């Protein structure tokens, strides 16, 4: 899971039924309920990958824009959630546009739950069946990387550790 | 950013094509490789693309079990194979480089191809190649030309007098008869008085087989 | 499933053309169409992203919109460059594959009109040892460079063994092509006269051959 060459998006990720500190310096190592003092002296695997900006998303409980239409955490939470840089292996010049995530949906999700569609959302009156014009959106967005971005918008790779 | 494909070349049907092109003057792993075909009649039409980082070969559902799509990564290039060409497959082929890269289906959505390199045709047919003959034209101004027939493959050039007589020489297209040959006209106009003192040769070639036919044409009394 | 355009558009000068592009479901309107302009001859680039977008050194005269499941590009300024052939592209779900146009000629809008010169070459000596036998009849110098050229033997139109070029660009704005004929050596004396004529212009031109020079 942490070794993958190929990541899926946020909107689509992937469900996976030793030592972890091998790896790169992490952004946000943090933990609830358990701490890494308890986990060597103690299993779900969800991974994505997230822009530098809304990492902090990732949390039991708070809202935002990728932790209301992508994937959210409940309230009670047991697990965590392991974050780690990657710029040398995701971003490329040019752009990585294989990394969606979805903007627009009727409502917000149940916990641990995916949605894969491409229904295109309705913002107004007149029912748009088709037709993504005006006052009618296609959900999906990508967001690409480049070597000039700053240091909150590097995609960060992450996954969480359910119990 | 460059791209330089590879020549044409004759192809009898049944037998495979060698179409490639390669990456020059940036980083060739961060950008996707689609290819483009272009029959001459109508629009363009969609083959499939290369992720220069992994092994991951997408077609269209037309061609999907007829084409062969191969990544030689380490001299920056990238190989086609078409094996067992039809008639309908006769076009000028293009590789183009798409900005950004992504690898999924859902993601087509903001590619468009940026750069283009120049196109390679291909052949059908089952005529290799068969030695042009030059036959000679009598006037009936004036107008005197010389005919080659059975010549394959093309082009064909041709010039009078080392391209001395340029003015009045037109260059007529070819033309493909029933059996399958083509054939080639070029005619130069002249006036009605200087016949005899001007020895007009029209010199022909024909690069593949390396055959080189220079023709004098003799006024009929 | 595929794109629908007109093929050709024509406009005079002082004014705009617009080319229309109409889609599918999974075509336009739930996905972006680009436009890509080819030079003859050469490789296409691209010319319309984004459907309001334009990479730099475009001119700022190019002008594209959609409003439902079609598309429509104007080009405002046609002196001496889009001459060419426009391509509607987009990217297509139900097929899963690129889709693109039909092909859009631009045409915009001081040649005379001009007799066509037709000249039936005899044949020579030296096609009667090879066992073949083929007239030769060219045509020049007409305009439009829409012909049908049609052969007269004696008394009757042949239409076996017909050879037609299409009409090629010279470099004084003209069209030209040229016909053959299939024929046995045996043939050429065993006719009364051979005949090669074009229909240009409502003007058919007559040129006879005969075997006895």
């Amino acid at each position: 899971v942490f070794n993958a060459t190929r990541f899926a998006s946020v909107y689509a990720w992937n469900r996976k039924r030793s030592v972890l500190y091998n790896f790169a310096p992490f952004f946000a190592f943090k933990c609830y309920g358990v701490s890494p003092t308890k986990l060597n002296d103690l299993v779900y695997a969800d991974s994505f990958v997230i822009r530098g900006n809304e990492v902090s998303q990732i949390a039991p409980g708070q809202t935002g824009n990728i932790a209301d239409y992508n994937y959210k955490l409940p309230d009670d939470f047991t697990g965590c959630v392991i974050a780690w840089n990657s710029n040398k292996l995701d971003s490329k010049v040019g752009g990585n546009y294989n990394y969606l995530y979805r903007l627009f949906r009727k409502s917000n999700l149940k916990p641990f739950e995916r949605d894969i569609s491409t229904e295109i959302y309705q913002a107004g009156n007149k029912p748009c069946n088709g037709v993504a014009g005006f006052n009618c959106y296609f959900p999906l967005r990508s967001y690409g990387f480049r070597p000039t971005y700053g240091v909150g918008h590097q995609p960060y790779r992450v996954v969480v550790l359910s119990f | 950013v460059q791209l330089v494909q590879s020549g044409a070349e004759v192809k009898k049907p049944g037998a495979s094509v060698k179409v490639s092109c390669k990456a020059s003057g940036y980083i060739f792993s961060d950008y996707n490789i689609h290819w483009v075909r272009q029959a001459p009649g109508q629009g363009l039409e969609w083959m499939g693309w290369i992720s220069p980082d992994s092994d991951d070969t997408n077609y269209a559902q037309s061609f999907q079990g007829r084409v062969t799509m191969t990544r030689d990564t380490s001299i920056t290039t990238v190989y086609m194979e078409l094996s067992s060409l039809r008639s309908d497959d006769t076009a000028v082929y293009f590789c183009a480089r798409s900005v950004g890269y992504c690898s999924l289906n859902s993601c087509q959505r903001w590619m468009w191809f940026d750069t283009w390199g120049q196109g390679a045709l291909v052949t059908v047919s089952s005529a290799s190649t068969k030695g042009p003959s030059v036959f000679p034209l009598a006037p009936s101004t004036a107008a005197l030309g010389c005919l080659v027939k059975d010549y394959f493959p093309e082009p064909v050039t041709v010039s009078w007098n080392s391209g001395a007589l340029t003015s009045g020489v037109h260059t007529f297209p070819a033309v493909l008869q029933s059996s399958g040959l083509y054939s080639l006209s070029s005619v130069v106009t002249v006036p009605s008085s200087s016949l005899g003192t001007q020895t007009y040769i029209c010199n022909v070639n024909h690069k593949p087989s390396n055959t080189k036919v220079d023709k004098k044409v003799e006024p009929k009394s | 499933p595929v794109l629908t355009q007109p093929p050709s558009a024509s406009g005079p000068p002082g004014q705009s053309v617009s080319i229309s592009c109409s889609g599918s479901r999974s075509n336009i309107g739930t996905n972006f169409v680009y436009w890509y302009q080819q030079l003859p001859g050469a490789a296409p680039k691209l010319l319309i992203y984004k459907n309001d977008q334009r990479p730099s050194g475009v001119p700022e005269r190019f002008f594209g919109s959609k409003s439902g499941t079609s598309a429509s590009l104007a080009i405002s300024g046609l002196r001496s460059e889009d001459e060419v052939d426009y391509y509607c592209a987009a990217w297509d779900d139900s097929l899963s594959g690129h889709v693109f146009g039909a092909g859009t000629k631009v045409t915009v809008l001081g040649q005379p009109k001009a007799a066509p010169s037709v000249t039936l070459f005899p044949p020579s000596s030296e096609e009667l040892q090879a066992n073949k036998a083929t007239l030769v009849c060219l045509i020049s110098d007409f305009y439009p460079g829409a012909v049908t050229v049609a052969w007269k033997a004696d008394s009757s139109p042949v239409k076996a063994g017909v050879e037609t070029t299409t009409p090629s660009k010279q470099s004084n704005n003209k069209y030209a092509a040229s016909s053959y004929l299939s024929l046995t050596p045996e043939q050429w004396k065993s006719h009364r006269s051979y005949s090669c004529q074009v229909t240009h212009e409502g003007s058919t031109v007559e040129k006879t051959v005969a075997p006895t020079e």
